[PDB]
């Protein structure tokens, strides 16, 4: 086991991470890099075809970190960007009138969960199947967006140093993103609010300490 | 005589010389069975803190008894009808017989220093969740016996931002 | 077994269980068998209950003693009111289509399945190789479907609640 890595200065990291993969600074007290977390049960799992485990575990985090992305600015656009114009003429009933997150979700007719969810199936059996077909050489990532070779209406292009910055910045955006949504989910679960109605109070001053006002008068 | 889990605070802890000559095999049951019991010591601290702020909402007996309103610490065992004890110490003699819902991924490869410390570390944390188990058991019974012995209000005498 | 039928995009061969491992042929094909019955059956079903549901009713729909249609109603709960001998009869025919003609009396094989009792053809020449293989797995695939989705359709209705679409 290498001693002193980037991060945790004063510990040690296994030798499963060396380089190779983006934003890797050594940070691994645990473990859970030295065990076959992508060989054990895999139903799907091919002999002389699949990755390493680090990078099934990179898939994992690149799937949560991905969801917890969009989870924060969903959790932040509705409370201070307005409501969707929806609810005209749909018979909603002001289901769309709340902002409280974890309110909205006992308001919404199950069209929209269950269109959301096939959705996301349809996109993780495309995954599964890039998975699948590209063997012990998978880019990682996959599902095929705006990069050459795939998908890419914009046509957007980079040079592999681009490609490089734009990996880093995406895992780093990554993880704060999950941090956020952890952060965001439980303020308003414990608060019974949203982030808008916790934070505005908290800008100006509170009635009962504020001073009555001025009533000198002038001219005398 | 030396093995592992010696550690310095004091060094061998044999008083009254339970094992003295015993064998091999006899001292191997012996330590199998501390951390069988100190394994599950740290489970039943971890588990008698949760549910006074957490409570999973599953009807037990479809249609009436509710988690949520099952007393918490040794008042359940009466509660709890004796159908779920026997499922669940079932599942659980399930799980340790046959080697269902176990993986032997979480055996790792540690290094042998590693390792040592590890299960040092291990056995250490259990001994001390054996202590605050019986603290816990013993509190709950002296007040539900009696309500207001021992006038320390409250499951969990400490930790009192809970409630 | 790696690349027979059945082993497509969506999941290629898909065995988690494991339970072909080493075989030999009967189990592969007993297996196929199975399930291409539980299909053909669990179709049938889903489409009865679906044309049942719809509000669509026979008028000769009539049993005994008057019985008018409109009285019959939907599912396993509303199943039990239709006269016991008629659902006899019924369960009488159903056995004999199992002693009858749905088997390979004339002796061909072609494949798991395909009695054809030699005297009933559509057409089955007309096709082309890759038109029979698109065909059968259409129909496997249009099979494993139903099968499932028949057993929600039976979990649903003793479950209680307000499925999508349908209304319930
Ligand atoms: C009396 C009429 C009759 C007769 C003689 C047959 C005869 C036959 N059927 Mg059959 N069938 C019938 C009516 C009949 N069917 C009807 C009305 C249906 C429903 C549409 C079916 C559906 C059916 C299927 C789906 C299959 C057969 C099969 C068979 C063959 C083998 C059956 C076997 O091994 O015994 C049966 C022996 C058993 C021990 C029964 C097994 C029961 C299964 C394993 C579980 C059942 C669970 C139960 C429904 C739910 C329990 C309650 C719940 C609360 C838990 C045989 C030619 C099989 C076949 O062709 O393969 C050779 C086959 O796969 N049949
Ligand atoms: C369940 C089966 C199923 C499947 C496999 C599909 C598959 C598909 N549908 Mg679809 N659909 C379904 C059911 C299904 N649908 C139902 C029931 C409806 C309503 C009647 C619709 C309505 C619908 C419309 C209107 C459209 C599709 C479209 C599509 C295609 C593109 C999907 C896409 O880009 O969205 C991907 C969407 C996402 C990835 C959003 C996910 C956002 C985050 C990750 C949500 C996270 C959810 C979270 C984890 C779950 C917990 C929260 C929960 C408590 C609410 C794809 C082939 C589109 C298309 O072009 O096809 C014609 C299209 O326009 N569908
Ligand atoms: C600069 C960022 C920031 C700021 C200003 C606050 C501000 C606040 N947090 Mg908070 N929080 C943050 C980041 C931040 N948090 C992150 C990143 C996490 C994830 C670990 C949390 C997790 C968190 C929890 C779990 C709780 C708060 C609570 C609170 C409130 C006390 C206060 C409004 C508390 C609260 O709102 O209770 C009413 C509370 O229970 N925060
Ligand atoms: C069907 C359930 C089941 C079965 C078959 C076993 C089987 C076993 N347990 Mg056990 N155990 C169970 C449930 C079960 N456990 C539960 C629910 C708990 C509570 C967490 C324990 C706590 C436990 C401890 C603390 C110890 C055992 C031990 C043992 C072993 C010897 C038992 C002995 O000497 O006589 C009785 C044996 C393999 C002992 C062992 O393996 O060490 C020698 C031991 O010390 N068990
Ligand atoms: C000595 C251990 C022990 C015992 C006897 C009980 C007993 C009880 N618990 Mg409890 N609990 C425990 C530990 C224990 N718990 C722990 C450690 C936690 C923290 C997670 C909890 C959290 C908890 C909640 C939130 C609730 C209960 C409740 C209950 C009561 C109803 C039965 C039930 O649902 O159990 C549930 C028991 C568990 C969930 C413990 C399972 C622990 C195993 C070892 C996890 C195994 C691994 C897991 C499957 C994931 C594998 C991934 C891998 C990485 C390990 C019952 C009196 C319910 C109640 O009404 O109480 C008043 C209730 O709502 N418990
Ligand atoms: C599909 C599987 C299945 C099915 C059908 C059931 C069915 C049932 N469970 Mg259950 N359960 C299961 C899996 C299943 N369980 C699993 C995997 C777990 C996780 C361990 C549990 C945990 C569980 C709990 C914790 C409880 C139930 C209860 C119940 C009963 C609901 C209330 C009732 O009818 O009271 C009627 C009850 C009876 C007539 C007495 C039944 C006695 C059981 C069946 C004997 C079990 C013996 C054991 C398995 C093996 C012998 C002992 C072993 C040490 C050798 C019902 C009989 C509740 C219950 O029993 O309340 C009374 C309850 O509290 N279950
Ligand atoms: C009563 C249920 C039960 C019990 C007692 C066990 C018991 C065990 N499982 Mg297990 N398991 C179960 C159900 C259960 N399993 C189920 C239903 C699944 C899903 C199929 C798994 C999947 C699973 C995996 C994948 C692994 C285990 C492992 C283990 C072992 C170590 C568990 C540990 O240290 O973490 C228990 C930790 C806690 C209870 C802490 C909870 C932390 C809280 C929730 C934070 C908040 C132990 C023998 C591991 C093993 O054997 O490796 C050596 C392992 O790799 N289990
Ligand atoms: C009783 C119904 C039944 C039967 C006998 C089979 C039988 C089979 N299926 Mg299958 N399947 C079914 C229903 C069924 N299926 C349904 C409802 C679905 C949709 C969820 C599927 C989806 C499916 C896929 C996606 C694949 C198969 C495949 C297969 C073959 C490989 C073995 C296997 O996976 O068995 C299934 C498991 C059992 C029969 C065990 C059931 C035991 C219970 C307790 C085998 C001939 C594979 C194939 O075609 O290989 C070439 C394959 O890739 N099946
Ligand atoms: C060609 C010979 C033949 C003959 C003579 C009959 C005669 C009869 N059928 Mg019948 N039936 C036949 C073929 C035949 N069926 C076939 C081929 C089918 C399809 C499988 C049915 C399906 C069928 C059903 C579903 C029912 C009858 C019923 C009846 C009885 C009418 C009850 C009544 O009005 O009482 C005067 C009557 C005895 C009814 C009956 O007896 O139940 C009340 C009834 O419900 N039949
Ligand atoms: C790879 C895979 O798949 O999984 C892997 C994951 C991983 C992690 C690698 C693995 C592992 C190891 C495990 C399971 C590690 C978990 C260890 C754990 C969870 C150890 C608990 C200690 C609790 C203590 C010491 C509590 C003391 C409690 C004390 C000292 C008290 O005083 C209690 C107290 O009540 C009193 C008495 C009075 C109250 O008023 C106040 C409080 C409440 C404070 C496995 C097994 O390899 C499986």
């Amino acid at each position: 086991w290498n001693e002193a890595p980037r991060a945790l200065p004063f510990g040690s990291a296994p030798p499963t991470l060396d380089g190779s993969l983006v934003g890797d600074v050594g940070f691994d007290p645990i473990g859970f890099s030295t065990a076959p977390f992508a060989s054990f049960n895999n139903p799907i799992y091919q002999e002389g075809n699949f990755m390493t485990d680090v990078q099934w575990l990179r898939e994992a985090e690149l799937t949560h970190g991905r969801i917890a992305q969009l989870a924060v600015v969903g959790f932040i656009w509705p409370a201070l960007f307005g409501t969707f114009p929806g609810n005209e003429n749909f018979g909603g009933a002001d289901a769309y009138s709340y902002v409280n997150p974890l309110e909205a979700i006992n308001h919404i007719p199950s069209l929209a969960i269950y269109q959301i969810v096939g959705g996301m199936a349809w996109v993780e059996y495309q995954r599964v199947q890039r998975i699948k077909e590209q063997g012990k050489d998978r880019i990682s990532g996959d599902i095929g967006l705006a990069y050459p070779g795939g998908w890419n209406p914009f046509n957007i292009n980079y040079s592999p140093e681009e490609y490089a910055e734009k990996q880093l910045q995406e895992i780093k955006h990554c993880r704060l993103a999950m941090l956020g949504a952890f952060g965001l989910f439980f303020q308003a679960l414990n608060s019974g609010e949203d982030i808008v109605s916790q934070l505005s109070p908290a800008f100006a001053a509170p009635e009962y300490a504020a001073k009555a006002g001025y009533f000198l008068p002038q001219g005398i | 005589e030396n093995e592992i889990g010696v550690l310095p605070p004091t060094g061998f802890f044999d008083p009254a010389g339970l094992s003295d000559g015993i064998s091999q095999e006899k001292f191997d049951s012996y330590r199998l069975a501390e951390l069988k019991h100190g394994r599950a010591a740290m489970l039943a601290v971890l588990g008698y803190v949760a549910p006074e702020t957490y409570r999973f909402g599953y009807d037990l007996i479809p249609g009436e008894l509710s988690t949520n309103d099952i007393p918490n610490g040794v008042a359940a065992i009466k509660a709890i009808p004796f159908g779920g004890w026997a499922q669940m110490i079932a599942f659980v003699g399930c799980v340790e017989t046959y080697g269902w819902f176990t993986s032997p991924t979480g055996v790792l490869d540690l290094p042998d220093d590693i390792l040592a410390k590890r299960q040092t570390a291990e056995l250490q944390h259990g001994r001390l969740a054996m202590l605050a188990f019986l603290e816990l058991i013993r509190h709950d019974s002296q007040n539900l016996a009696q309500p207001g012995f021992d006038g320390l209000d409250n499951l969990i005498t400490g930790l009192p931002f809970l409630y | 077994f790696e690349n027979e039928l059945g082993a497509q995009p969506p999941l290629g061969f898909f065995d988690p269980l494991g339970m072909l491992d080493e075989a030999g042929q009967a189990r592969f094909d007993r297996l196929r068998y199975v399930e291409l019955k539980h299909g053909r059956i669990c179709q049938l079903a889903f489409l009865g209950n679906i044309i049942t549901r719809a509000g669509i009713h026979l008028p000769g729909a009539i049993s005994l003693d008057g019985t008018k249609f409109s009285d019959i109603g939907n599912g396993w709960a509303g199943s039990f009111e239709v006269p016991k001998d008629g659902a006899l009869q019924i369960l009488f025919f159903v056995g004999f289509l199992e002693l009858f003609v749905m088997k390979d009396v004339t002796g061909e094989g072609e494949f798991v399945g395909d009695f054809r009792n030699g005297a009933l053809d559509f057409g089955w020449d007309s096709f082309s190789e890759e038109t029979k293989l698109q065909k059968r797995a259409i129909e496997l695939n249009n099979g494993r479907a139903a099968m499932m989705g028949i057993l929600g359709l039976m979990v649903h209705e003793q479950l209680g609640g307000e499925l999508p679409i349908v209304g319930q």
